[PDB]
């Protein structure tokens, strides 16, 4: 069977990719105009 | 992207490197078959399916600590051709592990650094492991230096070496061996730092009170410098230091980048449980002359940079309350040239404990990088042993006999001599 | 109508302005998908001028993220409003700017800078004409300074009659992160005079400062920083985006604060500012407004503007207000306060009412002052230039891509032109 | 009333064309049976151009399917829509035509000529007027430049009257296959520049800067690539299939695009393109289509257009638009962009706008262009030509089956001269 | 139609064309008896009820080898004439297989292939397998192709030979039988592949692990590059490289058709699922100057062109930046009047898995064969052992006895002196 073919008959590209991340653990706080809860 | 090859060669780089080997699969998740049940792109490979190769290379001439890797726990972690060793050691003798037998092992080394460099895209820097009080530590320590260099340029080859120790050195051509080293890791390492064993030694007995601690029990914080170190190559910090980073704000001059280390807070868990660890005092702890990892205490010198790696939940308010005490305190000094000098790189993972080990499950930890003329004296206690010994040839015939020429004793004394000549000039 | 392109680099440059763009998506309306969750065409009307209509609806940011590493700038895309801006858009690019100015703007920012005015030209000449550009970018490192640098003069070359307004963040004498923040500070500050219409300097010190002593936090963080440039720097557009009583575009800032071209180095402060413990205690009308934006703990930079004369000062206003309140106001800090104004022109305050509030407020003010208390931020960054500099520190990684050692000289001789000409007014 | 036969030669060609008949059948409704499912009149009106009836309801391709080798006719007659074109179409040849254009053109290829140009007489010459030939070929093998050209030899003195177009895929030397790629495309070249009318030059590393700086595609295979190729066959020839408000023929293309007979050979480029995560991030205007079809790399040939000079360029608009900004966006890019514009022609553009847009889409556009440009092409396999040229290269297959030493120099003539003749015009 | 007639002489010819029947048999799926439980159509016939019968032709004249075929396992698969012997052998003695014991087993042979080619719809062409330094090989193999040429013209005649090795040979009069037995291989053979057997030793002993490696393991790997080399005969894939399109871009002038081989994903267990075998990983290795399967480097040589045969799951973008990263390396350099010097092939069938064998499941694979002007050492190399032996006539009584003049060794060493001056002047 020949390769899969990764292109759509509207000519956007079917499956994506994910970017090689860098460990999303970050952390949250507030002070958004009221000084933290 | 984002990526280290380490190299450990000779005895002291194969232990240390099966601490930072051991640290590394235990925080990143990986078993010791190399199976997880883009934080391994920096130190390991993608094999097939879920396997990751270290990205390391052992290299020996003793082929008793080698082969005692392929036949330990970490037998199939390893891809059974990056531990190279000869047949015959290096017998305490640079000039027969640079000169004679380092030949013939010196292209199987290289070949396994290109195959694992072919695979990699923007390779960082050559993180490089060895003792140079010692025979094949010094002399490939010296060949593999050369031989990166003449190849593979523009890249940063660091140098975690451990220097010879004032009082327990352990040999007797320990002042021979890491002369001779001085020519290698002069204009061939980018940055080197210090860590000599009998340092360490006082750290484990004075702050985890362990009486009798082996190699395994320093070798351990040697791994926790390699993994706050190249921390913010792999999790998401703060602030991120790189080692493009680590060399830009802290190296001065070109041939001064001679360096020491220093870890906070090494604490066991009868002792963090009676105790705060905070941001603040794990920073007093840290500029304090005897957590150095070389017996060199800062007020006989004058700082000229510091690297702060600040690792944990540190919050960034309380670090620049830490550098803020710290230009307070005229017991510790800064150079006059240099106004600033603190590169304060933040993660924000915590430190991963081995189980069984020797340190508790802190939640926040510091890596000081610092120079400082200070470190002129690293070399200063060994300009007398070289004297003494050199002064009625004691040693020399298996030297000159090996193939290394005589009188290359005395410009590898003199390179060493204008070492120490241009840190007191910085230093003024 | 007009037009605004966010540039911004670095790891400052990003993470501010993605913040930014966070503030101006909850005045605007837009919901973090690209959709109006809002239900006002008060809002919706002028979304041209910091978006795009992009076939389905949704309105993508007009924004060109940009950094020499793919570090924080992929973690802008895992928070939330982190997938408004456009992928192509991203200025990749693997290499690793140490914190250094000449890989910025001579090795390793010139292959990279070719992507970005091609993302710029797409962008600015797909319309007709655009009231100008906006760049927020750091001095201290080496992606934000050096690089941010080399675009400002570039785009500089490419439209030289719209606008260069930089929310730049320059370094702290006491915050002291990275060790070669003065060198790329001072090799920064002598092409932004010639190469940027205004500069706006953001110190992190008074960032730090009016948490712990107005707003009265605990922990102070980057994000709240962030937050606090971003509402002047929303501060400063509303004029635009949003109708008024008396408008004023950014070139009438340009004009009524500029008396001289090289000096354009400016002060800003936005305060409303309150507590959790004075947040129903206090009363916020017009007054106490000008009595705290001309207050010395509240402007954004560690440059105590006592210590100096107010050539030129704009408040632009917002909120349901009259205009006799905000011109006898300043007429009366005109009149009590006189020896801290400069005396040779009348009139250095600049009134405009920008009618909408800011959410969760009923009015607001941003102060944005030419005072000449900026040279002593050249002052400080020349002291340190000059410490390291006479026993030639740090410069062998400069040298090393091309770049002369008389490169610093002019550095240091053009910033002191800047000290000496701040220095004639006052 | 008007028939286009599309011919496909070569691995390249029956490949590429096999993407052809399955983007040319969904545009039509056409089932992989023949049957036809979907309600339009206007999908069957001008469905006669590439289909013809079969007193069963079923539509047959035109396609006189070609290689010599029963190799991948096999996998396309096994695919899918595979089964639509007539297995009397499928002429074999089973010696083999090894990578040498000696061997389609003169030796084994002679022997299987009479049968295929038997086969395009009775499909083509059996209706009233047909508009002209599709030949589709790899001028880098040897069945496609062997085989392909000796047919458009003979097509040409059988029918010196109707239009071929020739989709040829020029071998693409940077990174490639096969040693004797000079040796097959430049004894191509000088027969391509009489006996045809529109030459549309194809390179596979072009294909490849589409699928990995426009689609980012993670793995580009040979599938995807010549779907882009099909884009542009099926958009030159979407006039003759669909009514539209300024109609077009592929004779309309000839006469506005040839100053010159021997100057037909142009940049094809299809770009209403974008990546996997932004056909919600980009918008859908005439100024959008027309900003990515000149740009740099939306061109399926390797030559800059920048290095070079436009003598002339037309553009075929798809889908429903305003007649305003077809016209006004030709012009924009003609004042603007001056430099890469012929003088002695004033006003070079054609426009041509189709109402029926492609599936999924709502505008597409194609360009085709006489770019002088095309002489880098010519000239980075003249310079690998005669490297081999000078110690008699890989040659005694081409010389051992029948061609003396005067056709390699009648080819560097013929193909020198082409480049001159476009450094008249630059 | 695709249709390859092997014939293999010699009783190295027999071994490893016993390793190439089997990646021709039963990787196509026949059992043992001969019975599958139309991609056979390149090396098998068909007979009825599923018998696909090899398309091979032994040859040995001792029966003792051959005898083994018809008491092995497989006798009942290949048919009791294809399996043709003599009644004594040759001896190393290259004119008594040309000119006396040779004429009474070669009108054996060429009536088996007769009917071996008459059973043909189009003959691509004869892949036979010889052993240059041997009686039987280089005497009846050098007829034997003196005889096809004549009668069985225009369709190639693909050899490889097992050309003596530099140090190792196991004889003492393989000069003789290798420069005499060169005029067959340099005008009657259209495509020549030096083949040696040290290089499989090496091959065997630092990729493969095996340090122990018998003849049996040496014609696995021949049998590897055969298989490789007919893989786009046989199976579909993205670019077909026959036998045809084979010769047309190797061989720059008719004299010049000496090539090179290598098929370096050589892994085995340890060294296979620990290391990601990519495009970029098994090119490189296949390019590498020590995996020439002829002790044959090529640093001191320049390339002329590459045949890259990429078999598995190559996605053919991989194959075009593989070639791109060989063309910027230095070291590999090729000759100025060929700016195009790789000829891609892509087969879709992954390679097979051995199963008491040495190498294991790979994805992917190459095969590329390579002429240069490298491949004039290993015929200088065979000149001075020609040269040393042939000054005061050793060995010369016994080739003489049975019927070839003494002029018939100075006319080969003729022969052998116009083919390395026919490379140097290629090269410059
Ligand atoms: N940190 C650490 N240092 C060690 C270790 N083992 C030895 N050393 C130090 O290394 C010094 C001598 O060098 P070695 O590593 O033992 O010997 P070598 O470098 O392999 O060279 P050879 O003499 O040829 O074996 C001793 O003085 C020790 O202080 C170890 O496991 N960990
Ligand atoms: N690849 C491979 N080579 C072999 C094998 N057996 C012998 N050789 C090589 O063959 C050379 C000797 O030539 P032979 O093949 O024995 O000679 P021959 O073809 O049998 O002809 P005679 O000498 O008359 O028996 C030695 O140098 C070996 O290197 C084998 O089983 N496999
Ligand atoms: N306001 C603000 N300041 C920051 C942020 N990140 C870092 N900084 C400050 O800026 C300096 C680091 O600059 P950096 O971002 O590394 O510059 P770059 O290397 O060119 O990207 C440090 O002194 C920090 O105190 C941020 O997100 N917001
Ligand atoms: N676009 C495209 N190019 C191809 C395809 N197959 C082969 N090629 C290219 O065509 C060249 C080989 O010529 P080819 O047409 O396959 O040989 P032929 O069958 O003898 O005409 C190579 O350089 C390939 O890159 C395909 O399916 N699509
Ligand atoms: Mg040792
Ligand atoms: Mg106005
Ligand atoms: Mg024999």
């Amino acid at each position: 069977s020949p390769p899969e073919s990764s292109l759509q008959s509207n000519f956007v590209p079917s499956h994506e990719e994910v970017g090689r991340h860098k460990r999303f653990l970050v952390n949250s706080r507030d002070s958004l105009q009221g000084n933290m809860i | 992207m984002r990526e280290v090859i380490s190299i450990h060669v000779g005895q002291a780089g194969i232990q240390i490197g099966n601490a930072c080997w051991e640290l590394f699969c235990l925080e990143h998740g990986i078993q010791p078959d190399g199976q997880m049940p883009d934080a391994f792109n920096t130190f390991f490979s993608e094999t097939g399916a879920g396997k990751h190769v270290p990205r390391c290379v052992f290299l020996d001439l003793e082929p008793t600590v080698v082969d005692e890797v392929r036949t330990g726990t970490y037998r199939h972690l390893f891809h059974p051709e990056q531990l190279i060793s000869g047949k015959e050691d290096a017998a305490n003798n640079f000039a027969r592990g640079h000169y004679t037998i380092g030949k013939e092992i010196v292209d199987l080394s290289l070949d396994r650094i290109r195959k694992l460099a072919d695979n990699c895209t923007g390779l960082q820097g050559f993180l490089m492991f060895n003792a140079v009080g010692g025979g094949t530590g010094s002399g490939l320590g010296c060949l593999l230096l050369e031989r990166l260099s003449v190849d593979y340029g523009k890249k940063s080859k660091l140098n975690f070496c451990s220097w010879p120790s004032p009082q327990v050195s352990t040999a007797v051509v320990e002042p021979y061996n890491s002369v001779l080293s001085t020519h290698s890791l002069l204009e061939h390492t980018d940055v080197a730092v210090m860590l000599d064993n009998e340092a360490i030694y006082d750290i484990c007995r004075r702050n985890l009170d362990i009486e009798r601690p082996t190699y395994t029990n320093l070798n351990r914080l040697i791994a926790q410098v390699i993994s706050s170190l190249t921390a913010s190559l792999r999790f998401d910090g703060a602030l991120n230091v790189d080692v493009t980073e680590f060399q830009t704000n802290l190296v001065p001059y070109p041939r001064i980048h001679f360096m020491l280390s220093s870890y906070a807070p090494i604490i066991s868990a009868e002792k963090a449980y009676h105790e705060q660890l905070s941001v603040a005092e794990i920073t007093n702890s840290a500029f304090e002359p005897a957590s150095m990892m070389a017996k060199c205490d800062p007020r006989h010198g004058k700082y000229m940079a510091c690297c702060l790696m600040y690792r944990g939940d540190v919050v960034p308010k309380d670090v620049n309350a830490a550098v803020a005490t710290i230009k307070t305190k005229r017991t510790i000094q800064f150079v006059d040239w240099c106004p600033t000098g603190f590169k304060c790189g933040i993660n924000y993972q915590p430190p991963t404990v081995v189980p069984g080990g020797d340190l508790a499950k802190v939640m926040r930890a510091v890596c000081m990088i610092s120079n400082s003329t200070a470190i002129a004296e690293v070399f200063s206690r060994m300009d007398h042993k070289f004297d003494l010994m050199y002064a009625k040839r004691a040693f020399v015939h298996w030297y000159v006999g090996e193939g290394m020429e005589e009188g290359e004793f005395s410009e590898a004394r003199e390179d060493l001599a204008a070492l120490e000549k241009d840190y007191e000039e910085v230093g003024i | 109508m007009r037009e605004i392109v966010h540039v911004q680099g670095g790891q400052c440059g990003n993470q501010i302005g993605a913040k930014f763009w966070e503030v101006i998506s909850d005045e605007h309306g837009i919901d973090p998908t690209g959709t109006y969750c809002g239900d006002s065409d008060l809002q919706l009307e002028r979304i041209n001028v910091f978006y795009n209509e992009a076939t389905g609806g949704r309105f993508v940011p007009r924004a060109i993220l940009m950094d020499l590493e793919p570090g924080t700038m992929d973690s802008v895309r895992a928070g939330p409003f982190g997938q408004l801006f456009r992928p192509d858009n991203f200025v990749f690019g693997q290499t690793g700017a140490g914190n250094n100015w000449a890989k910025g703007h001579y090795t390793e920012g010139a292959e990279l800078i070719d992507s970005v005015l091609d993302v710029v030209r797409k962008e600015a000449e797909g319309c007709d004409c655009l009231q100008g550009f906006q760049i927020t970018h750091s001095l201290g490192g080496g992606t934000g300074s050096g690089m941010g640098t080399l675009l400002i003069s570039k785009v500089r070359e490419e439209y030289p009659d719209r606008i260069m307004e930089t929310f730049s963040v320059f370094p702290s004498p006491k915050v002291s992160d990275t060790v070669v923040e003065p060198y790329n500070a001072t090799l920064s500050v002598h092409q932004l005079v010639e190469n940027a219409d205004e500069v706006q300097v953001i110190d992190n010190e008074a960032l730090y400062d009016i948490c712990f002593r107005t707003l009265k936090l605990t922990t102070p963080t980057y994000g709240d920083l962030n937050h606090l440039v971003s509402a002047a720097m929303s501060g400063v557009t509303c004029c635009l985006r949003f109708p008024g009583q008396l408008n004023s575009d950014l070139r009438k800032l340009a004009v009524n604060l500029i008396p001289f071209p090289r000096l354009h180095f400016f002060l800003i402060g936005f305060a409303p500012l309150t507590s959790r413990g004075s947040q129903q205690y206090r009363a916020l009308s017009v007054p106490e407004l000008t009595q705290q934006m001309f207050d010395a703990k509240n402007m954004m930079c560690a440059s105590d503007p006592r210590h100096g004369r107010y050539l030129t000062a704009s408040a632009m206003f917002r909120g349901r207000m009259s205009t006799k309140e905000v011109d006898e106001q300043m007429l009366n800090v005109q009149n009590k306060n006189s020896s801290y104004f400069v005396e040779w022109i009348p009139n250095n305050m600049k009134s405009s009412v920008c009618d909408i509030p800011p959410k969760g407020l009923k009015m607001s003010v941003t102060f944005v002052g030419n005072s000449t208390a900026i040279q002593e931020m050249f002052k400080r960054v020349s002291d340190q230039f000059t410490a390291m500099f006479r026993r030639k520190a740090f410069l062998h990684w400069y040298t090393g891509e091309g770049m002369d050692e008389m490169e610093f000289t002019e550095a240091e001789s053009n910033m002191n032109d800047l000290v000496s000409e701040y220095q004639q007014y006052q």
